């Protein structure tokens, strides 16, 4: 069961030149991924999760959803469980922290953050804005707050300058009534109703800027497999230019990601 | 409440030498971060305070939650 967000993105129109993310290291830092998958293929990982140790159990089902995500837009990608949220879904800054430090002390090339909180921590934008300085396509889901008539409302960690912040749309390209909206917007995904798989060899659909965030991982994968020399600036400059837009951009940012036209 | 992290001037890159600041007012370490100059800690009111007025001590703030953006 594949997201109709991988066409949706035109992900296929690198796969037909050859590149579906072989080499490119992807940190999904969420709730670990489920080895419980036939296809999903994880590289490696660690859990920052003091009370949950192994990353390759997903007591919640958002990680193993979003790792399925990214290896359906990238299915060559190597995928890194990085535990840093528990069964309930939530995790501590220094949990997320470590796990970002994780990412860079280990060479990852993509964090992919489909997790977000209504405040930022000084520590949290230290760690973040050093995966960037450091090379790292950093991306995060956008937020679930909706509207706040004219305020923002993206959350954090996708509110800080250096992350790439992720808005959803559904299959007709408008925006979910509860997709962030804001200055920080930076682009689009598909994000309503993405089929992708759950822990138990389920497969099932799931809604969130969530599942918008990692169609944006899983491009910058495809981008890196076929341009391993572009920089991070590189690959976040060419998705945001190159998106297709799609309405106001207060709530849909530069418009949905457009990979054919990003990897030129 | 309880769980914060707190930040530390130059010169603090040693774990050994975050929790000595952090466990002499009786602090409970939970992790030295690696490249951010940070460690996230266990803290009772007093500690926060005299963590506040430490000259080491670039800020304390509370180590808050983050979620799963699924909807
Ligand atoms: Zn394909
Ligand atoms: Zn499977
Ligand atoms: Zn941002
Ligand atoms: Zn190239
Ligand atoms: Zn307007």
């Amino acid at each position: 069961c594949v997201s109709y967000g991988v066409a949706q993105i035109k992900a296929p129109a690198l796969h037909s030149q050859g590149y579906t993310g072989s080499n490119v290291k992807v940190a999904v830092l969420a709730s670990g991924i489920d080895s419980s998958h036939p296809d999903l293929n994880v590289a490696g990982g660690a859990s920052f999760v003091p009370s949950e140790t192994n990353p390759f159990q997903d007591n919640n089902s958002h990680g193993t959803h979003v790792a399925g995500t990214v290896l359906a837009v990238a299915p060559s990608a190597s995928l890194y469980a990085v535990k840093v949220l528990g069964a309930d879904g939530s995790g501590q800054a220094s949990w997320i922290i470590n796990g970002i430090e994780w990412a860079i002390a280990n060479n990852m090339d993509v964090i992919n953050m489909s997790l977000g909180s209504p405040s930022g921590s000084a520590a949290l934008k230290a760690a973040v804005d050093k995966a960037v300085a450091s090379g790292v396509v950093v991306v995060a889901a956008a937020g679930n707050s909706g509207t706040s008539g004219s305020s923002s409302t993206v959350s954090y960690p996708a509110k800080y300058p250096s992350v790439i912040a992720v808005g959803a749309v559904d299959s007709s390209n408008q925006r979910a009534p509860f997709s962030s909206v804001g200055p920080e917007l930076d682009v689009m995904a598909p994000g309503v109703s993405i089929c992708s798989t759950l822990p138990g060899g389920k497969y099932g659909a799931l809604s969130g800027t969530a599942m918008a965030s990692p169609h944006v991982a899983g491009a910058a994968a495809l981008i890196l497999s076929k341009h391993p020399n572009w920089t991070n600036t590189q690959v976040r400059s060419s998705l945001e230019n190159t998106a297709t837009k799609l309405g106001d951009s207060f709530y849909y940012g530069k418009g949905l990601i457009n990979v054919e036209a990003a990897a030129q | 409440e309880k769980k914060y992290i707190v930040g530390f001037k130059q010169g603090f890159k040693s774990c050994a030498k975050k929790e000595d600041v952090i466990s002499e007012k009786g602090g409970k370490l939970q992790k030295c971060f690696k490249y951010v100059d940070a460690a996230s800690a266990t803290l009772n009111e007093k500690a926060v305070e005299e963590l506040k007025k430490d000259p080491s001590v670039a800020y304390v703030e509370e180590d808050k939650l983050y979620r799963a953006l699924s909807a």
